[PDB]
């Protein structure tokens, strides 16, 4: 199971703050550290700083201006790391990742993405993507579902529920007006549909929402 | 502060190749490096620990050597899933450091 | 068993429970000191077991105040506890000497 | 109290004199030497323990003669002192087993 | 006896923006620096003891890392009243020993 469990993503106004989670599960022992990674988007890895659970003390990185401050809940095995007064600067991916004191990070969390932005959460529109009747088909069919109009980052595309992997392509989102969008594509044979459904499953966990859509021949 | 300078910051190689990430330290850190692999929109993954050591569950093409300030993390026969970022972090002094990674491309 | 035999047992059980606490105290007084090696618990117990004989390779030490606390400590437990061990033998060796006198 | 019990907080409070003598006195021999580093007083005390329990990591040492001079009056007096403990306990020890044999 | 290089000797930065003095030692001092500020006409006054450590008095814009060979002493949001020279000092080695003196200019 997950070791390590962190929140998606968050949203914070420029000059306020946050406070990340990280909820650790499986084996814990005494000598285990939690640290956090910062990693700016196409960027490489950034230490941030380190906490003992079972002591309750933190160090962090001299070479940078220190923004975060860290604690750690015993009883609910959670670390949490307190990021304040911040800038577009500090937009990134943050990681928490879990050392038995040997030096290795043996677990990492998902990450939670932190957007610093005045903008308003706004939740994605998704709409199918189906050849048209004039489409002349091959062993293969593509389809896929727009996405736009969402903010702040991410948003996690999968097909029929995680089940359909192979053939998906989700790209990069692009950013206008302050709302993002993208596509996703997915390829089955051609006689698998529509005979054997095909769904977009899009997760926008800054809005807490999850919606499906089924991808249908055109009328 | 220890430096890992990890060059070329981009690998080109052809399917079924054997590739080789470098990783330098500043200072001797003896086998204290370890690897990680990082693919798009995913967390890092411990590959190899202490320069040499096998990690369950990690593909026995990959394997590291050196010690002192010059390591090696090689791919034996490289294959599509090995496309990603690649980086070696040191655990001899604090601050624990990362290098500024090596991406794979075929 | 006589007195010198149980101290020295229990001498040897403190001395090790001072190797794993001076261990991890260490660890805990180092991180965050840039420069700092005693930073990993393997080595750290390997480094505790190196200062209670006091052999000091130099291969690693403490480089703050409280990390050299720790290891004033485990010097003194290491150096008083193999100590014992000699008073205990030597106890021993008096009371055999003793009855080979037939005093 | 007997004897060796005053003997041993005496060693004691001596090898602290003897440590902070040691340390003061170093720093004083040792600066003006290029490329000493036993020239503050916080890791010359340090230094003073880890030579008076002979541990001696390398970390630090004396380079000019009474430096050194300074260095083999503190290991005398950390060897003597925990050899006098040691010593104390050995009595203490011969003493509780002429008890308990009721001699 | 130890060089202390502090190189770039002036540093041009805007109003507000972050800057980041350097001081290399010709061998490992541990973090045996400390840093000095030195305005026009006036005596130098102490800012960062042992590469990192805060002194009372001196606004928590300034902060310092490193050990070794590699210092750093950075301004977060640097104002008119830190135009001056910046010195770095070892304790390492006996000499004591000054770097040559960073200028801040805005
Ligand atoms: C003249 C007699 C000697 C007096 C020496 C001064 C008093 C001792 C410590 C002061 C601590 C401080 O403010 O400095 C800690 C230092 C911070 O840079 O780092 C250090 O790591 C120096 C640690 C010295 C460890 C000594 C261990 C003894 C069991
Ligand atoms: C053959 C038997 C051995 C004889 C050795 C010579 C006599 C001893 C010292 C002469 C000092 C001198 O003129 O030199 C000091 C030196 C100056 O460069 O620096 C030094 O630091 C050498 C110091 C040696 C310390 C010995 C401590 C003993 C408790
Ligand atoms: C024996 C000295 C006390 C234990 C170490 C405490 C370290 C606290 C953090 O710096
Ligand atoms: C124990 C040796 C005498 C004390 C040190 C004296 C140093 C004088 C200056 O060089
Ligand atoms: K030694
Ligand atoms: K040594
Ligand atoms: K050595
Ligand atoms: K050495
Ligand atoms: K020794």
């Amino acid at each position: 199971q997950v070791q390590l469990q962190q929140p998606g993503a968050e949203l914070v106004k420029p000059g306020a703050s946050v406070k990340l989670s990280c909820k650790a599960s499986g084996y814990t022992f005494t000598s285990d550290w939690i640290h956090w990674v910062k990693q700016r988007p196409g960027h490489g890895l950034e230490w941030i700083g380190e906490i003992i659970p079972s002591y309750g003390r933190a160090n962090y990185n001299e070479k940078i201006q220190k923004k975060a401050t860290l604690t750690a809940d015993k009883s609910s095995s959670t670390a949490f790391m307190q990021l304040s007064s911040l800038t577009s600067e500090d937009s990134a991916v943050y990681y928490c990742a879990r050392e038995r004191g040997d030096g290795y990070f043996a677990v990492w969390g998902a990450g939670t993405t932190v957007t610093v932005s005045s903008a308003k959460t706004t939740p994605p529109s998704v709409y199918p993507l189906a050849p048209g009747s004039a489409a002349q088909t091959n062993s293969m069919v593509t389809l896929g579902c727009l996405v736009k109009g969402y903010f702040p980052e991410p948003v996690t595309v999968t097909w029929n529920s995680g089940s359909l992997s192979s053939g998906v392509h989700t790209f990069p989102a692009v950013l206008q007006s302050d709302l993002y969008t993208l596509s996703s594509s997915v390829t089955v044979p051609s006689s698998s549909w529509p005979s054997e459904t095909v769904t977009c499953n899009v997760a926008h966990p800054a809005s807490s929402t999850k919606v499906d859509k089924k991808i249908v021949p055109r009328d | 502060d220890i430096l890992l300078t990890q060059s070329p910051a981009i690998l080109s190689v052809s399917p079924g190749e054997r590739v080789s990430f470098s990783c330098r330290a500043s200072q001797s850190i003896g086998t204290d490096i370890h690897w990680y692999q990082q693919r798009t929109n995913g967390s890092p993954r411990l590959l190899i620990k202490y320069a040499s050591e096998s990690i369950s569950g990690i593909p026995s093409r990959f394997s590291g050597s050196g010690s002192g300030t010059d390591f090696t993390l090689s791919i034996n026969s490289v294959e599509s899933e090995d496309i990603a970022n690649y980086y070696c972090q040191q655990s001899n002094r604090w601050p624990f450091t990362f290098g500024s990674g090596t991406k794979l491309e075929i | 068993s006589a007195l010198h035999w149980r101290a020295a047992g229990a001498a040897t059980v403190l001395l090790v429970i001072v190797l794993l606490a001076g261990s991890y105290l260490a660890v805990l007084a180092e991180r965050g000191a840039p420069g700092a090696q005693l930073i990993t618990y393997p080595r750290a117990l390997w480094w505790s077991v190196e200062t209670a004989t006091t052999v000091g390779y130099g291969d690693l030490y403490p480089v703050t105040l409280w990390g050299r606390c720790v290891a004033v400590v485990v010097m003194v437990a290491g150096i008083t506890s193999f100590g014992l061990v000699t008073a205990a033998l030597a106890t021993w060796f008096v009371g055999r000497e003793q009855e080979r006198r037939g005093h």
